DNA sequence: CGGGTTTTCCT
């Protein structure tokens, strides 16, 4: 099981509206984030026959692990909901076994923006490396499932709903599943966040949680 | 791939109002959290949105299409970017709706080849069988830069009133002064491709032999958004712009550069342009850098005067 | 396309006011952000408005319009420039109101051949059927030299009083002195030509046969601005004005010269023209310059002596 | 060395 850590230099903000009056989401969700990674390989392509319907150029990546975080302050604003952060940074991580580690750090580099077309975002530095496999308690600041226990006071815990990969294809709407985010509303922030958890890889200290 | 970072200064400025209140047009405005000493404050900085800008680039890129006699549709020859979007707009410009899903790249390309605001612009027809064109350019808000611990940008409300000899004529605008910055990519080696999997068409010799035209016309249409002619309310709130500092990097692989955020952000792209060809085996990249404030540059880079010889050395690349 | 910079230097002057609190009568003010060696500053500075100049303008065209035989509006008559907003307009100077979207055009040019104004200056009419027309001349408000790290303004209050035999009588009037500058844009290729789109409708023809007149007046109405006929209070408050530095560029393709803060802004727009109309494949580009403090022009560039010369010269092209 | 500005208005 390889891992990768990204660090990205944010322009203005992203946007991504609820699916379902247009309220946003706080943190971008895991599907926008595969397919950010996927952009560096499928570029300029915009419909591919899956084999039974043109769904999406990123049906493939679907069994790639991502989580992401912030490092700054940032406001949530409606005015078509927007999430303001200029200047920002933001680290991601990927954890996955499908490609080699020069496969996933070529592209990582190629990432150009996440959300809709005006939020674009650079890329300063990459990471590489192997992760190891633990069940004890640990801390962790990014975003997990609603399953997974909490040992800690419930006092930065957020709800929200995301989607599987089957809404990659259009006319179709994915499953919905919880998800806990340990965030300030106001002002945006990252917390720390004690949890016991089954699986959670250790990717240089910060440990991140899966199920 | 071009990608850019640009810093711009505007003074008595109204470009892009929001929501009428009473008899008072406001202007458009973002919250920021700036660090103090003491803890955090909350700003509201004024903004302009990220579709001024696409609209008139399009309006050039329509004004210099129609010069050089490339194709313009009927819809987008009227300053009206509704594209081909519902049956109401295919039946004023002629085009017959597709018919299934492997008909879908025939119909891309008959769009394609009636619309060059279609091609470059990029379009999305609802109904059956969509089809989708993501755009060649990507354009950001225009935002301050949120530079050290002061944010240089006002907001003031101004009385105006119109005189008549019969009594029975008041409003008020907002007018604002700030130092902007905004970044944008656009991808030349895209232009005049088809974005959908299947067999070739015929009529694609066409975008081949059109595809240099196509591509100088993109680039040209550049110069209207690096000389200012975006924005509303120029007839008698015409504002004063002025180029401060412009980093253009052209390579063969995505890249883009730091955002002009910080007082030292030419150096930093540099280094990582640098770092980002040595991983990515990429085989051109050229930076050009237009100063004006006087910020520390570096080595290695092409320094330049004017946004024309800018645009003349991309088109020869 | 017609576009100028223009940088005059006013003393002791109360050209455009604002509300009054007490017995004071306040001065236009807004803030700017300025550039110092230091980083970049935010400052309250006097202004003059930009309708204000449009007002002198426009009354400067009706003048010349009832002397030249041209027509002119009944309301406009009378220096009261409602044009043709509310339906109280229209009835005053006898117009049917548009039914629908397919009688704009009509409705445009009935209106457009009434009154130069408006055919000038542009119009709306809100109701079932809006109609719009954008002003064919663009303004700014009018700013003081952004140059160096001192602005070279200043503003005061005067004690005024009202002579009486009975004591039962005491003003402030706000006075300011300054280097202000302004720009303007005038597109006469589009004087005399409806802007609505549809089919031809009868009196276009007589449009047609008046558009020369019309292009004259236009540009004779410049002189005006150029000489300083605007604002208010010059009953007891006349100003002494006195021009320094001009720059008028004719082209046929779109173009901005550069604002009048820096002390060398005449030699880089006409570095700026000769690449622009290399690279816009342009085919006029003439400049002319009025010169009266001694700084930086260039080679093979008119100069002038006067404003009647350039408005002659202008005329005559 | 004595002497150091007096009113009537303030939209």
């Amino acid at each position: 099981m390889i891992y990768s850590k990204v660090f990205l230099k944010l322009h203005w903000g992203f946007s991504v509206v609820k699916p379902l009056a247009k309220p946003g989401f706080y943190l971008p969700p895991p599907t926008t984030l595969i397919g950010a990674l996927s952009y560096g390989k499928f570029r300029g392509v915009d419909n591919i026959n899956l084999g039974n319907v043109y769904g999406s150029p990123a049906y493939n990546f679907r069994n790639i692990m991502a989580t992401a975080r912030l490092e700054s302050e940032g406001v949530y604003t409606e005015d078509t909901g927007k999430v303001y952060i200029p200047n920002g940074r933001l680290v991601v991580v990927y954890v996955t076994d499908s490609i080699s580690k020069e496969e996933l750090e070529k592209l990582c580099w190629s990432i150009t923006r996440i959300g809709c077309k005006e939020c674009l975002a650079s890329v300063e530095n990459v990471e590489v490396g192997e992760a190891k496999k633990v069940s004890g308690r640990v801390k962790t600041r990014y975003y997990f499932r609603d399953t997974v226990k909490v040992v800690g006071r419930k006092e930065f815990l957020e709800y929200v709903t995301f989607w599987e990969e089957n809404g990659y294809i259009w006319g179709k709407e994915g499953s919905p599943v919880r998800y806990i985010l340990p965030i300030t509303t106001y002002p945006l922030a990252s917390k720390e966040v004690e949890v016991e958890a089954k699986e959670a890889y250790e990717v240089g200290g910060e440990y991140v949680v899966f199920s | 791939m071009i990608s850019g970072s640009v810093r711009f200064l505007v003074n008595l400025e109204s470009l892009n109002g929001v929501e009428s209140i009473g008899n008072l047009t406001k202007h458009r405005t973002a919250p920021v959290v700036l660090k103090t000493s003491t803890g955090y404050l909350v700003r509201y900085v004024p903004v302009i949105s990220g579709e001024a800008l696409a609209h008139a680039y399009q309006a050039s890129l329509v004004d210099i299409a129609k010069k050089e006699g490339l194709p313009v549709g009927s819809l987008s020859s009227q300053y009206e970017f509704i594209k081909f979007s519902t049956d109401e707009a295919l039946k004023i410009e002629g085009i017959k709706e597709p018919k299934d899903y492997n008909d879908a790249r025939r119909f891309e390309v008959e769009v394609m080849l009636k619309d060059v605001i279609a091609d470059v612009g990029g379009f999305m027809y609802a109904g059956g069988a969509p089809v989708r064109r993501t755009s060649r350019i990507k354009l950001g808000y225009m935002i301050p830069a949120l530079r050290g611990d002061e944010i240089p940008a006002q907001l003031e409300a101004q009385f105006h009133v119109r005189f008549s000899n019969k009594p029975v004529a008041i409003f008020n605008v907002e007018v604002s002064s700030a130092l902007y910055t905004f970044s944008f990519e656009l991808d030349e080696d895209l232009i005049a491709v088809p974005s959908t999997f299947g067999e070739k068409v015929k009529g694609e010799e066409e975008l081949e032999r059109q595809k240099a035209k196509r591509v100088k016309s993109a680039i040209k249409a550049l110069y209207s958004l690096l000389s200012g002619n975006f924005g509303g309310k120029r007839s008698r709130f015409l504002p004063s712009m002025k180029l401060m500092s412009l980093v253009v990097t052209k390579t063969d692989f995505p890249f883009m550069p730091e955002p002009a955020h910080d007082d030292d952000y030419i150096k930093t792209t540099i280094m990582r342009l640098g770092k980002a060809k040595g991983v990515l085996n990429g085989n051109l990249a050229k930076a050009y850098v237009i100063n004006n404030e006087g910020i520390e540059v570096g080595e290695g880079v092409t320094v330049l005067s004017t946004v024309e010889d800018l645009v003349v050395k991309l088109e020869e690349e």
